[PDB]
């Protein structure tokens, strides 16, 4: 069984947490203990291939700015996450992408852009702006809603598909 | 023979327990045999905080550490005053005074004592809250209460007001820089043992200054982080600064042989951090070596003696598989130590984000208390490593040298880390470019004095 090591990156105040939490937890238990091993590992079937996702989300450790390289080097694939009501988190994406390319020493690193919607303030980043950025990078864009589970599987599964397309070549 | 309290119309805490106001976990409270509260209405939580049948220190601590997400301080004080003021509905009455009113009043007083002793910041931040506490306490009448009333008053007064060892710490170690010659101090001129000792002291004090109030509610991630989590932030900035200093020391040493000495010395400091159980120190080194400017220096790494490769690799491996070996190692050592804080931060954040603030039962909203318990377990684990200090003498010049370290200078983050990376590229270019030579910058000897104490004692 193939194992994909995924890393979530993005600014604080964004629901990077909520994205990974909502993937891992069963859809109808709003419960989560991050101190146990099953909290970051999930078995899933994607395009008929059963596989194991291992998701690193360092949400809360954004201030340890010098540890980012270390954490990023552990991943094969990256979700670059911004909040659709925080323009700054969207403008910071360019920087996270550059750092990932430098850490992985590669111009073509499996990657998806994720815009997450939680609660107010209202939207400041139109999905068009994000599609345009994603397109300039040659990567998928997925928009998600934390609270409703919408988009969450799509974001992670799309990244896995990006890794599979990268591994073929 | 039950008890018979007043009507729920005249006293809100008389309301019976039901599925709509209080629910419990399956398991029972460790050491004490008390039911574990899962959720309840704020009225029911306050009833249980001050329960007549028994004392609940665990619940008191947990509640007082975490209540602010669901109840304002002023509201809490109002509620416990309401709790305290028990009307009467002489066989039934003497029993009721002695087995309900007096126990409950004592428990309220105990909450007040704990609140003021351990969470005085509520009062520092809201003087009117202290005003109300003081005039409530002055109101309290009975002779049964006097002792606790006087003790509370004594704590309040103490709180309004503005190191030596068990036996001998080891002798301070000097290498090339002599005592007092702060101008000469650098990575290679101070003794690697003493670098690790003095950084451990700094980092220990930084770890110990962080309070639960800086952590509960994930406040270090919010827009007021500098107001609410200043000690946590100073601690993290220290760590970041040292990591960056190590990277800088490495990549600005352009001569290969000298750079090998530099990296080698940093691994020696790591070894001492490891001996001291300074895990923050361990990881500030590991982070430097995994940084993009350092990690790529294959010509430097090739020349690191095999012993030190293994030391570094063991340390790196603590971080692998989501800190699996770090976690096990920390459980197994006794204080003093300096934990890596980041894990606690992520656990607290995900606990708060990953669980609902309330649960609903028969259409009624109950405060999810088990979520708060989980957060209080993490802050409790943090506090257990804060009690025991290191038996090491402070050296005030070496301490000052590391406090005033500023590898970034006036530069912003991006500018600085681009500078380190470009520097790495210059000193060891990408294949297929040949490796240049560079002149030596250090006019003193590079040989380490090693990591064993120089003298006996
Ligand atoms: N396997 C490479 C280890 C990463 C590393 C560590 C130290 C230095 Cl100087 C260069 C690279
Ligand atoms: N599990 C071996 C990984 C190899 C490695 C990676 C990073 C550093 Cl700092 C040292 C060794």
């Amino acid at each position: 069984m193939t194992e994909y090591k995924l890393v979530v990156v993005g600014a604080c105040g964004v629901g990077k947490s909520a994205l990974t939490i909502q993937l891992i937890q069963n859809h109808f238990v709003d419960e989560y203990d991050p101190t146990i091993e099953d909290s970051y590992r999930k078995q899933v079937v994607i395009d008929g291939e059963t596989c194991l996702l291992d998701i690193l989300d360092t949400a809360g450790q954004e201030e340890y700015s010098a540890m980012r390289d270390q954490y990023m080097r552990t991943g094969e694939g990256f979700l670059c996450v911004f909040a659709i009501n925080n323009t700054k988190s969207f403008e910071d994406i360019h920087h996270y992408r550059e750092q990932i390319k430098r850490v992985k020493d590669s111009e073509d690193v499996p990657m998806v852009l994720v815009g997450n919607k939680s609660d107010l303030p209202s939207r400041t980043v139109e999905s068009r702006q994000a599609q345009d950025l994603a397109r300039s990078y040659g990567i998928p864009f997925i928009e998600t809603s934390a609270k409703t589970r919408q988009g969450v599987d799509d974001a992670f599964y799309t990244l896995v598909r990006e890794i599979r397309k990268h591994k073929e070549k | 023979e039950q008890m018979r309290l007043p009507s729920a119309d005249v006293y809100r805490f008389a309301e019976p327990d039901s599925e709509e106001n209080i629910i419990f976990e399956e398991n029972m409270q460790p050491k004490a045999g008390i039911p574990i509260i899962k959720a309840g209405t704020v009225i029911k939580l306050i009833e249980r905080l001050t329960y007549h049948m028994y004392a609940d220190p665990n619940f008191v601590r947990t509640f007082l550490t975490t209540y602010r997400s669901f109840c304002k301080p002023q509201e809490l004080l109002s509620l416990i005053i309401e709790r305290f003021e028990i009307p009467e509905p002489s066989a039934e009455l003497k029993r009721f005074r002695k087995e309900y009113i007096q126990p409950v009043q004592l428990r309220v007083l105990n909450v007040c004592r704990h609140w003021v002793e351990h969470h005085f910041y509520d009062f520092e931040r809201d003087a009117y809250l202290l005003q109300r506490m003081e005039e409530f306490i002055g109101t309290v009448r009975g002779k049964a209460m006097k002792k606790w009333v006087e003790s509370i008053t004594k704590i309040i007064q103490r709180k309004k007001i503005a190191i030596t060892f068990q036996s001998s710490p080891p002798t301070v170690e000097w290498h090339i820089s002599r005592p007092g010659h702060i101008e000469t101090f650098d990575l290679l001129t101070l003794h690697p043992i003493e670098i690790a000792r003095q950084l451990t002291l700094l980092e220990s004090d930084l770890y110990r200054a962080v309070q639960p109030s800086e952590l509960v509610g994930s406040v270090w991630t919010k827009e007021d982080k500098e107001i609410n989590s200043p000690n946590l932030l100073k601690m993290i900035r220290h760590t970041t600064n040292l990591t960056l200093w190590f990277e800088k020391c490495i990549v600005e040493t352009e001569n290969l042989e000298e750079r090998v000495a530099v990296v080698s010395r940093i691994i020696e400091i790591l070894q001492v951090f490891q001996e001291l159980n300074n895990f923050n120190g361990v990881l500030e080194v590991v982070s430097a070596m995994n940084s993009s400017p350092v990690y790529r220096l294959d010509h430097t790494f090739e020349q690191i003696p095999s012993r030190q490769k293994k030391i570094l690799e063991e340390a790196h491996e603590l971080s692998e598989d989501h800190y699996k070996k770090y976690l096990a190692k920390l459980r197994s050592i006794n204080p003093p130590c300096v934990p890596f804080f980041g894990i606690y931060l992520t656990n607290i954040l995900k606990t708060e984000e990953g669980n609902p603030e309330v649960l609903k039962r028969h259409g009624k909203e109950l405060i999810n208390f088990s979520k708060r318990r989980k957060v209080a377990e993490i802050t409790g684990e943090i506090q257990q490593y804060q009690n025991q200090p290191y038996c090491l003498r402070v050296e005030s010049d070496i301490k000052r040298f590391f406090e005033n370290l500023n590898p970034m200078g006036n530069s912003m983050e991006k500018e600085f880390t681009d500078y380190l990376f470009n520097k790495s590229l210059e000193i060891e270019p990408r294949n297929p470019k040949p490796l240049p030579r560079f002149p030596k910058k250090y006019s003193y000897p590079l040989k380490s004095p090693g990591v064993r104490p120089s003298n006996p004692r």
